[PDB]
RNA sequence: UGUGGCAGAGAGCG
RNA sequence: CGCUCUCUGC
């Protein structure tokens, strides 16, 4: 179970990026 | 015209027996047809009161078989008692089920047997799993058992159905009869001495069960329901509150592509808008939490499906979450105790930790939101302020509940905890004192209601006396009838629809705004509607009493300010074997006059004063906020575009802002969606909640058996438009069920499709569903005649409580309040007027509704009668139809779907039609005479009395008007303008506006000033009669969209109605 | 925040169309032309805030004397009034004028004020952006019932294909000033090409910006009500002059609907980067004239403004479309110039295209033929290839 | 065709009749329909040539 | 005054399919009084125009 | 005729006079 | 050779049979199939040499 | 004869 | 506008 629990929890970071998120965090 | 023969195979199904014989009963409005149906039905009865075989003669009288009308079926089948088992051992031939009493906090919740709970039936109390409906769950099993039956042997995807539903069905039945089947006494109850040896919560969870069951179409739905229906026969707190919840941030997860709008004129107005969904992370975190909550509860499929459709976040698989928020509350009720139930509002934690810049801004915003409402009428000396006594006591609602009391009426005792009779019974002992507000102290604490709901807490009910409301009346009557003018209300946003209720979750969405959404439920027992608020409705009515000069006014209005001084301290009787338990409450709930308005108006004010904190750290312009009452929604927009940080930061601000008030909150950040208790949007697209239990209900009402049908039937047609879809044939099973009637231990009658479906107070259900049908047959004309005739009867209870000396004493003290010269014309009124308001009392109604279903009974056994000419709608209608014209036609699809929940046949409508360009033809009583009354006074004289008051001499009217208060120059006015011919006119056409026939479930939703629907109704124009014309382009509408409903296809009409049939029908028009 | 001079960033490729799609390649310019429209269509703002609809249709229901209930009854100057079309109308005209899509009427003629609402929309929209036969219809039904009746002419005699509108072969007959030089802006009236920050753009007179088209248009409606009718009846008359009146009453909101109309289309032609040719189309997007007569008598003191962010939201994607259309068109350019220089003679040049059709996310490729694509081709053999595919190729 | 009742629309929207009145134009829309128009466009030509 | 055109056109096809099946004739066709008549209702000449 | 009530008459009478000498 | 399908979707919409009141709204787009192209391209060798 | 409401809107009875 | 039912915020 908790092996895919977990791949669960990290699919939902990589997906649905912001544009302006990653400009602000390539500066900081 | 197939309920019938459900009904005749459910007949020979249950009974079986060669004793079992099966009666029709006939009728035909045609005189030879008629007697020959006579003829049938004696030879009939004297064949079976002869034990000849009847088999014989039903061929010789084809004629009744092929052109008369059913009504009913008799039955004479003896005992033949536990019948329920001798069939039920084959469909439970599964392993029963074992509780887990480990599972739920409490002790008593749990689902062990009764005598580890209640060993004395003296303390034993079904309450906590009373299903409050007169229906066994015996006849439910029956109902199932014969659905199960009789489809044994189809070969299709029913047949996936059947082995769903028979897999399911072992379950229920393996547990059942594991001990047996509890017997209902006479009044639908269960004793102890049944129960005494089975679980507590087995009846609750076999209804509930069942209806789950009976709602399965889909894999899908079999897998929620064995993943339901299992753990709730244990777990009973911790379920519909656990799998409801989650939904909440899934909204904030769904693109929107396509949009509908709604106007601040209220209409709605689609966008091919496209927004994201900018969720924060930790929201994530969260809704893993709730699903490892739902897992370790025992959930295994359902948190399956809801973390595999995360994958995709599509909007086209989302329904079945819906459909999911939906299978938690057909579970059942958490009906728990009084005092345990209280005990989940009364824990309080105040705290010296709190701002005071907060508070005294909180305070000052409700003090200027009062003055914004009661400007106007406070100022202008309106007469309801003057008048506010007289007012309360005309608006006592006859249900009120404040304390029950011994009464006497002559050579009785009453137990009423009505406040009207009260109020008879405190005027003669000259105790009626309402400037004298009663202390609620240690001395009268106050008593309580409980108000249950799936999913949620027991929410509590006060239940005061009969001053505080008198009180409270006028004001908050000029505070509603102000606010509807303005925004922030449910009163401004409420008439049936979509562009309704909401209509502004979506004009401020983008990827530059987002919305604050926040359930406010639990916020009664909070620190902020404790002693500021009061303060600050004590100030503003100390403002509004210095912005007047007349005295009752402020008699009045330092009432409802002592009324809130007297409520600050607040004490609540609630017994406990013997002693009594009275607790500190100083704070708000409902059971009073000011409850909704007061509640918007404080977290207005909130919401208000936190969003003043948020702007030490964004910058943004509040376009919206919302408040009906326990719930709120605030949109904002910003001088950028929007990310995940700063949702999340948002949200931790607005908890931690709550928090500086000692608040507690689940803050809901978002950009597409929002949840409340009965609905939410997702993607630009309306869902709602079904979640209303059909087999169990909350309380015990006062309704027949007969009318418990009806209101089940109501219900599973918003469920099944809601998206929850039960079987309809298991629903007519329970009308047929629940509509039988036992005459003797073995006579039994069974009505028919034809005595149920017709209009009337009789009226069940329809033919066709989300249509209601009138006739064109003389045979609907004939039965609606007769029954028409019938529902006008008598109780003379009421009889008797109307001549006692109170009621005379109570219209005199009602009348002696205004002038003293109409003695014949409104005491006569008035009491009439509350005629009409005791009848709430039940023994009343049901002596009243009793006697009605006898007489009904006497014209079902023996033939019918012709009621004598007494006129209806079915008359008219018959005379408007055979002037139409039908022919094939074919509209496009051009509408975008806003209500995918829907069924595809009224959804196709709306994919043809539009959704609703909303009207309004009268805000009540509005034509010429009742907008002055209702300025001089608060009267509202019925337009049967005005119907005849106008036709009287100008003379005794002009008395009238005077003896109402108005002077002498503005009647002379009226006399002199002749207007009293034209509010005779005005009045006819407000009778014909009283047809209520477009709101009942699907007539609700659709657009009928469409062109598209127009073009079709090709019906031209004669001119000066309008509620002719009106009414028939409405009826021609009607048609069409039956047909449609019914068969999908469209169809054109076309009415060259002749002058002499509007001249002819122009007369019916205006009668009845 | 302020950026470094560390910092870099990467420029689109915003060079125009090599290929002139709108020269004979029509089922790939009818769906482009619809992909723009629909993509216009979800930043067009909605009308946010308006005048009442059932306050509005009764001054209709009280100042028309056809009384009472005739909520329901709707067949004459109604039928379409509601929300749900005057935004449609809203969105639709500006949609189409920045998508340049032609656009379909259908009406019926029993609605006069259809009719009379159809002058306005003729007036501040030019006529070459409709399709033909609709406007011939709906110009012929005009002059046939509210122009040549207000001066006992002829009702018309009409011929099918006929080169010329209603309005043009009738300008010069009848001798009304005012109706006159109306009849002769709306016959002139048409866009004014121009090129402006390298992409051309078709735009509006600068008269009907700055609205005063509707102030001809109040000249000759009250001349026309000032006008007897000798032919026909009081009733016919009084029913006209009053459906007249009834615009009258709402010019100034007109005007503002105007100038609000040219402001929202130029703010969003600003984010365009591929140039906006004048060309009908196969497929159109109806409009029903009661949806314009809504919009015309639903509005009122109430601005509607694109957020900036819906700007840069269109920007993006229209920078995006093209700069994907751009490189996708170089890639298919050099794999063509370098197959035909290395004599590649058993290779069909098919594929290619399909994937350079398949990376453009519009098109269905299951309902594309080969021709379609030869021709593509044949355009593409004749494009230079850019600097870095021509060097890594020689 | 046009159809019969549209076309009945069009003059009775035209006619604005009175259902209160003992018109003389009521009696125009007699016999308007499909059916009969045929009828006459048949029976002229036949009766022409014949 | 409304069918204007619509009557111009019906005139042009009553003339033309009259014309052309008379072209299909092939005895001599005589201007004479008949006998008997075939009746004609102006009101199934008000529907055709 | 919509609205030649008395209650308004005072209203008017009474509000002009207080507005004009406050 | 060419798919026969999308042939016809794009005739339909190039030729817009979908605002016409003929009589042949679904009779233009009849015997384009294959079986008849390379049964023309057979009866056209064959008669010319024969 | 033993008792569970305030107001919003939609139906059914006056 | 007076009562029962549907849910609604309670």
């Amino acid at each position: 179970n908790k092996e895919e629990s977990k791949q669960l929890l990290e699919v939902l970071k990589t997906k649905e990026e912001h544009q302006k998120e990653v400009q602000y965090e390539i500066l900081q | 015209g197939k309920y019938n023969l459900i009904l005749s195979e459910y007949l020979s199904f249950i009974y079986n027996s060669q004793s079992a014989v099966q009666i029709p009963i006939y009728y035909s409005s045609n005189s030879e047809l008629e007697n020959r149906c006579i003829e049938f039905h004696s030879k009939c009865l004297e064949n079976s009161k002869n034990g000849l075989s009847l088999k014989k003669l039903f061929v010789e009288y084809s004629d009744v078989i092929e052109n008369a009308t059913l009504l009913s079926i008799l039955s004479y089948s003896y005992d033949k008692y536990n019948a329920v088992e001798r069939k039920l051992v084959k469909y439970a031939k599964g392993k029963p089920l074992e509780a887990d009493l480990t599972v739920n906090e409490l002790d008593y919740e749990n689902n062990k047997i009764t005598s580890e709970l209640f060993p004395t039936a003296e303390e034993y109390t079904d309450l906590l799993m009373d299903p409050a409906i007169l229906t066994s769950l015996s006849s439910n099993l029956n109902a199932v058992m014969f659905w199960l039956e009789k489809h044994e042997n189809d070969v299709a995807e029913k047949l996936k159905i059947y082995k769903r539903r028979l897999d399911l069905f072992t379950i229920v039945a393996s547990t059942v009869n594991k001990y047996g089947v509890p017997r209902h006494n006479a009044k639908y109850r269960y004793e102890y001495e049944v129960m005494k040896d089975k679980p507590y919560y087995l009846v609750t969870w076999a209804n509930s069960s069942i209806e789950m069951l009976m709602s399965v179409f889909s894999h899908e739905d079999y897998l929620i329901a064995r993943e339901l229906i299992v753990l709730s026969y244990s777990n009973r707190s911790t379920l519909a509150k656990l799998v409801s919840s989650p939904m909440s941030i899934l909204v904030a997860l769904v693109d929107i592509n396509g949009t509908f709008i709604t106007n601040e004129e209220l209409e709605l107005e689609f966008s091919n808008k496209y927004v994201r969904a900018i969720v924060p992370d930790q929201t994530f975190d969260e809704l893993k939490q709730m699903l490892d909550n739902m897992r370790k509860a025992g959930l295994t499929d359902i948190p399956k499906m809801i973390q595999d459709w995360l994958v995709d976040c599509s909007i086209e698989k989302f329904p079945l979450m819906a459909k999911i928020y939906s299978w938690s509350f057909h579970v059942g009720f958490r009906k728990q105790k009084m005092l345990d139930a209280a005990l989940d509002q009364l824990k309080t934690e105040y705290t010296e930790d709190v701002d005071d810049e907060m508070y005294r801004e909180y305070t000052m915003l409700i003090r200027d939101e009062v003055v914004k409402m009661l400007e106007e009428p406070v100022k202008h000396d309106d007469h309801l302020l003057q008048d506010s006594e007289l007012a309360g006591l005309l608006s006592m609602s006859s249900a009120s509940n404040g304390e029950s009391r011994q009464l006497k009426f002559g050579r009785k005792t009453i137990f009423s905890t009505k406040k009207n009779m009260h109020v008879m019974d405190d005027m003669a002992n000259g105790r009626y004192t309402p400037g004298i507000i009663p202390p609620v102290n240690v001395d009268k604490p106050i008593p309580l209601g409980r108000r249950d709901v799936p999913g949620r807490r027991t929410r509590i009910i006060f239940i005061l006396p009969y001053e505080y409301f008198i009180a409270q009346h006028a004001v908050v009557e000029k505070m509603l009838i102000y606010a509807k003018h303005t925004r922030e209300y449910a009163e401004f946003y409420s008439q049936s629809n979509q562009l309704l209720s909401y209509g502004d979750v979506t004009r401020f969405l983008s990827n530059n705004s987002m919305v604050l959404y926040t359930d406010v439920s639990q916020w009664d027992s909070s620190q902020h509607n404790t002693q500021p608020f009061r303060k600050g409705i004590i100030m503003g009515l100390d403002m509004l009493a210095n912005m007047t000069n007349d005295a009752r006014v402020i008699q009045t209005l330092n009432l409802y300010k002592q009324t809130q001084i007297n409520l600050m301290d607040s004490y609540v009787q609630i017994p406990d074997g013997n002693v009594i338990k009275k607790i500190q409450y100083g704070a708000v709930a409902s059971g009073e006059k000011q409850t909704k308005a007061a509640n918007s108006i404080a977290n207005l004010a909130l919401i208000k004063t936190v969003l003043s904190r948020i702007s030490n750290k964004y910058s943004f312009a509040t376009k919206i906020i919302r408040v009906d009452g326990d719930d709120n929604y605030a949109v904002l927009q910003f001088n950028t575009e929007v990310t995940k940080q700063m949702v999340q930061d948002v949200s931790n601000d607005v908890r931690e802002t709550y928090a500086r008030m000692n608040t507690k909150v689940k803050a809901l950040v978002s950009t597409v969606g929002i949840e409340i208790a009965k609905r939410y949007i997702a993607g630009g697209k309306i869902f709602f909640r079904a979640g209303i239990n059909l087999l169990n209900n909350e309380k015990k009402g006062q309704s027949t058996q007969w009318d418990q049908a009806a209101v089940l039937y109501s219900n599973y047609i918003v469920n099944r438009l809601r998206g929850f879809e039960t079987d309809r044939e298991f629903i007519l099973t329970k009308i047929m069920q629940m509509t039988s009637v036992a005459i003797t231990g073995s006579l039994r009658l069974f009505p028919s499709e034809r005595v149920l479906t017709t209009n009337s107070t009789f009226k069940v259900f329809d033919s066709e569903d989300f249509i209601i049908e009138y006739g064109t047959t003389d045979d609907e004309v004939y039965i609606q005649r007769a029954f028409m005739s019938l529902s006008s009867q008598k109780s003379g209870i009421a009889d008797e409580i109307a001549a006692s000396s109170t009621f005379k004493n109570y219209v005199s003290r009602l009348s002696e309040q205004l002038l003293f010269s109409k003695n014949n014309i409104v005491s006569r009124g008035i009491a009439l007027t509350e005629k009409a308001k005791l009848n709430s009392y039940a023994p009343i109604s049901l002596e009243k509704r009793r006697a009605q279903i006898s007489a009904l009974l006497t014209m079902l056994q023996k033939p019918v009668t012709f009621k004598s000419s007494k006129i209806t709608i079915n008359d008219i209608l018959r005379d408007i139809k055979p002037f139409f014209t039908v022919n094939e036609a074919h509209l496009p699809i051009q509408y975008q779907k806003f209500m995918p929940t829907l069924p595809d046949n009224v959804q196709y409508i709306i994919q043809c039609i539009g959704s609703r360009t909303y009207q309004i033809e009268d805000d009540g009583s509005k034509s010429a005479i009742s907008r002055l009354i209702s300025k001089y006074s608060v009267y509202k004289p019925s337009i049967e009395e005005l119907y005849k008051v106008i036709s009287l001499h100008e003379n005794e009217i002009q008395l009238y008007l005077i003896s109402l208060g108005i002077p002498k120059i503005d009647a002379d006015t009226y006399v002199g303008s002749k207007i009293y011919s034209q509010d005779k006119y005005r009045i006819l056409e407000s009778y014909v506006y009283n047809l209520l026939s477009i709101n009942y479930g699907c007539y609700q939703l659709f657009d009928f000033n469409s062109p598209d629907l127009e073009k079709l109704i090709r019906i031209p124009f004669k001119g000066k009669i309008p509620a002719v014309t009106f009414i028939l382009h409405l009826y021609a509408k009607l048609e069409v969209i039956n047909h449609a409903i019914k068969n999908g296809s469209w169809i054109s009409l076309f009415c060259n109605y002749p002058k002499s049939e509007m001249i002819k029908l122009w007369k019916k028009m205006w009668n009845i | 925040r302020n950026l470094p001079s560390t910092a870099r960033y990467i420029r689109p490729n915003l060079l125009q169309d090599r290929l002139n799609l709108h020269d004979n390649f029509e089922s790939l310019w009818d769906t482009i032309t619809t992909s723009n429209y629909i993509l216009a269509r979800s930043v067009v703002p909605d009308l946010k805030e308006l005048v009442s609809t059932e306050a509005q249709i009764q001054k209709m229901s009280q100042d028309l004397q056809l009384e009472a209930l005739t909520i329901q009854s709707e067949t004459q100057f109604l039928t379409g009034i509601n929300s749900q079309a005057a935004n449609d109308c809203f969105k639709t005209l500006i949609a189409a004028m920045l998508s340049q899509r032609t656009m379909s009427l259908d009406f019926v003629t029993t609605n006069y004020m259809s009719l009379i609402s159809g002058m306005w929309l003729l007036t501040v929209v030019p006529n070459d952006m409709f399709i033909r036969e609709s406007l011939v219809a709906c110009q012929l039904a005009i002059i046939n019932t509210i122009i040549y009746p207000a001066f006992g002419m002829q009702r018309m005699h009409y011929r099918n294909g006929d080169p010329q509108t209603p309005f043009q072969i009738a300008e010069q007959q009848i001798q009304n000033f005012q109706v006159a030089n109306w009849l002769h802006f709306v016959n002139n009236n048409q866009f004014r090409q121009v090129v402006i920050d390298g992409v051309l753009n078709q735009v509006l007179n600068d008269n009907i910006r700055n609205g005063h088209v509707v102030n001809q248009l109040m000249e000759a409606l009250m001349q026309l009500s000032r006008q007897q009718f000798p032919t026909m009846p009081v009733d016919y008359k009084r029913s006209i002059q009053r459906g007249i009146l009834l615009l009258s009453n709402r010019l100034g909101q007109l005007v503002d609907l105007t100038r609000l109309l040219a402001y929202n289309y130029e703010t969003l032609m600003a984010c365009i980067t591929m140039n906006m040719q004048h060309v009908q189309t196969l497929t159109t997007e109806k409009l029903q004239l009661t949806s314009v007569t809504s919009l015309c008598m639903l509005i009122g003191n109430a601005t509607v403004i694109p957020s900036p962010q819906t700007l840069f939201h269109y920007y993006n994607v229209n920078v995006n479309f093209h700069s994907n259309y751009n490189e996708r068109i170089n890639d298919a350019v050099a794999i063509i110039t370098a197959a035909n220089r290395l004599n590649l003679y058993q290779k069909k040049m098919k594929s290619i295209v399909e994937d350079f059709l398949k990376r453009l996310q519009i098109f269905d490729i299951s309902r594309v033929p080969d021709d379609q694509m030869y021709r593509l081709r044949d355009r593409l053999r004749l494009l230079p290839v850019e600097i870095r595919r021509l060097d890594i190729f020689n």
